[PDB]
DNA sequence: CAGTCCCTGTTCGGGCGCCG
DNA sequence: GGTCGGCGCCCGAACAGGGACTG
């Protein structure tokens, strides 16, 4: 009996058209029961070849749960109605969020099926089901209420999100929420013991309005991977020309840094392994360029208009560095990643762990998700990537191959 | 006109566009009367209805002959109209492959008869499906009519039906879950685990729920006994294989007669393991005209007569076993070249097949198994839905190597090696650290963007120098150019120091193949050396010998 | 400095095969 | 014959975008 919020594509643009991908049995089978009982609930309802529309689905379990979930690749359709969820319902950044001691999410995309989609639009939420060896031909579908993962379902639900916060915001003014995609980023200073307890109190207050998860993060422990140079008492020929092609690297960042003198070290065409002394000079254009690696970048500040992206390096033995800018060079946040799963045996689980790290902490300090210049050859990518994919956002992305050149972000 | 029993698919033309006027081409005698033959039988059946001049529209329309019969079909060259017809997402996402079959206890097969006419077209777009019947007089007006059903060459008619017979068959399918029944357009494989008794009943149970909604199921086209024909292969109750296949023997080959064989090779290896189109579709590149006759090539000969030996022999694949692991094994064919073959029991192949894309400029075998293994598993979560265990002939030691210590992510499945000759190994290792006594090479090389000339040559730590004045250059052949010239000089262990990330980054990607021959002649004198360090420095910040050789080689 | 060019990788247009 | 849709492969030609040098 809700009246439904009309809905436009930006102007000029025919909606998402993208081909289904082949999914595996374990998948298939997932979402068979999760459509057929969503048709049950009325959620959604088969639909035929006059639309023209498609758009990717597949199925993920979180960390550490049991059941399957569904994923709509939305992606192309988010970016054909990006008009709608900032300009007209748009949802402020609190910028306290990165800085309390603890944040937990929460998966909230259920109480999305509460409320009906435009009927004019349900025509380009469609999607294909695929079945294993083209037993049939696609079973297809499209939403009937808000869909899981659509950027215009959090700002057509924000004015009821609001009035279901008003009585928990009131009790506890301290505490911040922060809403993006289906996901609830809440984060307080309590100790960690009534943090969780004050979550439960939310997790009822949620559950007596028509709605569970659980994943904790520590934003004030986050670091950051600064460039290092080695502290060597013996250098050889090699060593300082590392050290040059390193610091010739990082001077496009830091534009203070100087080489002369530590090249004309390197004067004679010496053998690699030869030991050099350092000059007076030298060791004193080795002690500057130190401390301004310690000094921040001048003239770097985040953009809202801008467009947040992330590039990422293996550096081997289960190290991942990573940096964050808008402008090059003008890196707004950098770090590295260790010991995560699948390390020393699978690259690309490595790979999808740090994606949603990195977008993770993309949201909770500015509120958008970067794209992703993946170092990983396309085919390999859209191959593995599913099978180790535990988020309900996903990130854009493109495919670069740059050899390593000097190691500046990994010693 | 009555009502078919079947619902219609709404559709429309895309906006702000109008039908088609187009006239008719001229007929032979022979198909205007096969025309008004069928013409006037649609007709009769309720399947097209005349037309007055409110119709302002018009298509083209013949007549082809139907394959071992004296029957014609008809078929509309709607060519203008599927341009101002809305588009349509089409649902056959694939094609069955008996590989991915079960064994069942009870098989049927059966093909429901003219299937396209016994489902209806929507009503307002028949107004648009409007052609004329030229007589054998020129000057007779001609018979126009409208169809009612999907017309054969329409480009919804497809996509309409498969979703209409869907729908009709999710009742069967939802009160007799068991049955399996692959519906690939108008072709039904029904297979069940119920007593041969309790499965010729619900054969009929469906013959009759498909005879509810004007879909005939002629006992002609029903298969009851084994083999069963069924997507061109041959069905038995243990194993299937392919329908015979035939290739020309033309004593002058043309560019499409080598298409026709190409593309009935390729259709063979689905199943005939080691068939090769490497030397036949070298034929293929560079060539303009179908019409051009091309001679065979002593290599394309032999790969020609190895096919033809493979073919005579026949071979078979199996089912799919649930229980049992699915597995799959490759093999380095050729250069360039890579085999493979699935199954679940040894040498009972489920299905085989060949990968050889040459993809970049500069690869190696590790890169080109490494693109196999996600071709076939690709291929495999498509036909069955699971990744296989994987045979590969390189050690576990060299990938170790290979993956760890390259710069992108890569990775593969579960595997295990198998020893089967040509293993699958990297050429040539670059050092991590300088190696100590080893002679020190300061290369560089550069040219002239107009003259085309340029100079590359060395400096060593032990007073070595080479400069060799090149023509026809670029700046990058001549950085690569320097780099071969310290090899060659150079002793079984050898350090170099250059400035181009160019050529770094061919290198350290540990190639052993290369469009470029300058690239392979550099691969064979990395593989001579014991140990190669390469490294970098930044260019004109008078670096070591790197400043003594950057002005040498200048010009 | 923007503007080429040298290089490399991707995408797509066009042939056959197969199925209905 | 010169109809449609699906899927595969092979090729070249067009697109595209990053690195080094010069106008």
């Amino acid at each position: 009996p809700i009246e439904t919020v009309p809905v436009k594509l930006k102007p000029g643009m025919d909606g998402p058209k993208v081909k289904q991908w082949p999914l595996t049995e374990e998948k298939i089978k997932a979402l068979v029961e999760i459509c057929t009982e969503m048709e049950k609930e009325g959620k959604i309802s088969k639909i035929g070849p006059e639309n023209p529309y498609n758009t990717p689905v597949f199925a993920i379990k979180k960390k550490d749960s049991t059941k399957w979930r569904k994923l709509v690749d939305f992606r192309e359709l988010n970016k054909r109605t990006q008009d709608f969820w900032e300009v007209q319902l748009g949802i402020p950044h609190p910028a306290g969020l990165k800085k309390k001691k603890s944040v937990t999410v929460l998966d909230v995309g259920d109480a999305y099926f509460s409320v009906p989609l435009d009927e004019d639009f349900r025509k380009y939420t469609a999607f294909t089901i695929p079945s294993i060896n083209n037993e049939t031909p696609g079973i297809r579908y499209q939403y009937n209420v808000l869909p899981q993962g659509w950027k215009g379902s959090p700002a057509i639900f924000q004015s009821s999100m609001t009035k279901i916060l008003e009585p928990f915001k009131k009790q506890n003014p301290d505490i911040v929420i922060y809403q993006y995609m289906d996901d609830l980023y809440v984060g307080s200073d309590l100790e960690i013991g009534q943090h969780r307890t004050k979550i439960e109190e939310l997790r009822q207050h949620l559950l007596r309005w028509g709605l569970w998860m659980g994943y904790e993060l520590h934003p004030d422990k986050w670091t950051v991977q600064p460039i290092v140079l080695p502290e060597k008492d013996s250098w050889t020929v090699n060593d300082i020309q590392k050290l040059v092609g390193k610091l010739n690297w990082a001077s496009q960042i830091y534009p203070g840094i100087k080489v002369r003198q530590l090249s004309k070290l390197l004067r004679g065409t010496k053998a690699l392994t030869e030991v050099i002394p350092l000059t007076e000079e030298a060791e004193l254009e080795l002690a500057e360029n130190r401390e301004i690696l310690k000094e921040p970048v001048h003239g770097v500040y985040y953009d809202p208009s801008k467009d947040l992206i992330a590039e990422i390096q293996k550096q081997g033995q289960g190290q991942w560095t990573y940096q964050i800018y808008q402008e090059p060079f003008k890196n707004l946040k950098t770090g590295k990643y260790a010991r995560m799963r699948g390390a020393h045996t699978n690259d690309v689980k490595q790979l999808t762990e740090a994606v949603q790290k990195i977008t993770t902490e993309s949201i909770v300090i500015w509120g958008k998700t970067p794209k992703f210049k993946l170092p990983i050859q396309k085919e390999t990518w859209e191959t593995w990537w599913t099978e180790y994919w535990q988020a309900t956002w996903i990130p854009e992305w493109e495919f670069v191959n740059t050899p390593p050149l000097v190691k500046l972000w990994y010693q | 006109v009555p009502i078919s029993p079947i619902e219609t698919v709404p559709v429309k033309l895309k906006p702000g566009m109008d039908g088609p006027k187009v006239k008719q081409w001229p007929l032979t005698e022979e198909k205007i009367k096969a025309l008004v033959e069928i013409c006037t039988e649609m007709e009769k059946e309720g399947k097209i209805s005349k037309i007055g001049p409110e119709n302002p529209y018009n298509t083209p329309v013949f007549a082809i002959k139907k394959k071992d019969s004296t029957k014609w079909r008809k078929l509309v060259d709607f060519r203008e109209l599927n341009k101002r017809t809305q588009d349509f997402w089409e649902v056959q996402l694939g094609i069955p492959h008996p590989a991915g079959l079960k064994k069942k206890k009870s098989v049927t097969v059966l093909d429901v008869g003219d299937a396209y006419f016994s489902v209806p077209l929507d009503e307002d777009f028949r107004k648009y499906t409007a052609f004329t019947i030229p007589s054998i007089n020129n000057e007779t007006p001609g018979i126009r009519y409208q169809y009612n059903v999907l017309p054969q060459g329409w480009k919804g008619s497809p996509a309409i039906f498969q979703s209409s017979m869907t729908k009709i068959l999710e009742p069967f399918k939802k009160q007799n879950p068991d049955i399996v029944i692959y519906q690939y357009m108008d072709d039904l494989y029904v297979g069940s685990d119920l007593e041969i008794g309790q499965h010729r009943t619900k054969i009929e149970e469906l013959r009759q729920h498909l005879l509810r909604w004007g879909l005939t199921t002629p006992d002609k086209k029903h298969q009851k006994e084994p083999p069963f024909l069924w997507m061109g292969y041959e069905l038995h109750p243990d194993k299937w294989t392919v329908q015979p296949i035939v290739l020309p023997e033309k004593d002058s080959w043309t560019v499409n007669d080598i298409c026709k064989l190409v593309g009935k090779l390729n259709w063979a290896s689905q199943i005939y393991p080691g068939i090769k189109v490497r030397q036949l579709s070298k034929l293929l590149r560079g060539t303009k005209a179908l019409t051009e006759v091309i001679p065979l090539t002593e290599e394309a000969e032999l790969e020609l007569a190895e096919n033809r030996e493979i073919l005579k022999e026949p071979v078979h694949g199996v089912y799919y076993d649930p229980s049992k692991d699915l597995i799959a094994e490759i093999q380095k064919q050729g250069q360039g070249q890579w085999t493979y073959q699935i199954y679940q029991e040894p040498f009972k192949n489920l299905k085989t097949g060949k990968y050889a894309r040459m993809r970049g400029a500069h690869t190696n075998d590790v890169k080109q198994l490494t693109e196999a293994v996600q071709k076939i598993t690709t291929e495999s979560i498509v036909i069955w839905g699971k990744t296989p265990k994987f045979k590969l002939p390189i050690q576990k030691e060299t990938w170790e190597t290979w993956w760890t210590e390259y710069w992108q992510a890569t990775w593969i499945p579960e595997w295990e090696f198998v020893n089967t000759p040509p293993l699958v190994k990297l050429w040539y290792q670059l050092e991590k650290e300088p190696i100590v006594g080893a002679e020190t090479f300061y290369v560089d090389g550069a040219a002239n963007r107009e003259t085309k000339l340029g100079k590359a040559g060395y400096v060593t730590n032990k007073g070595r120098q080479k400069v060799v004045p090149l023509t026809n250059t670029t700046n990058q052949k001549t950085e690569l150019q320097a780099i071969y010239l310290a090899l060659q000089d150079s002793g079984l262990e050898v350090n170099i120091v250059t400035n181009s990330q160019y050529a770094l980054g061919i290198i350290q990607a540990q190639p052993d193949k290369s469009e470029s021959e300058l690239v392979n002649q550099i691969i064979e004198q990395l593989i001579k050396k014991e140990k190669v360090y390469l490294a970098w420095v930044p260019a004109h910040k008078g670096i070591g010998g790197n400043e003594q050789v950057d002005k040498l080689v200048s010009a």
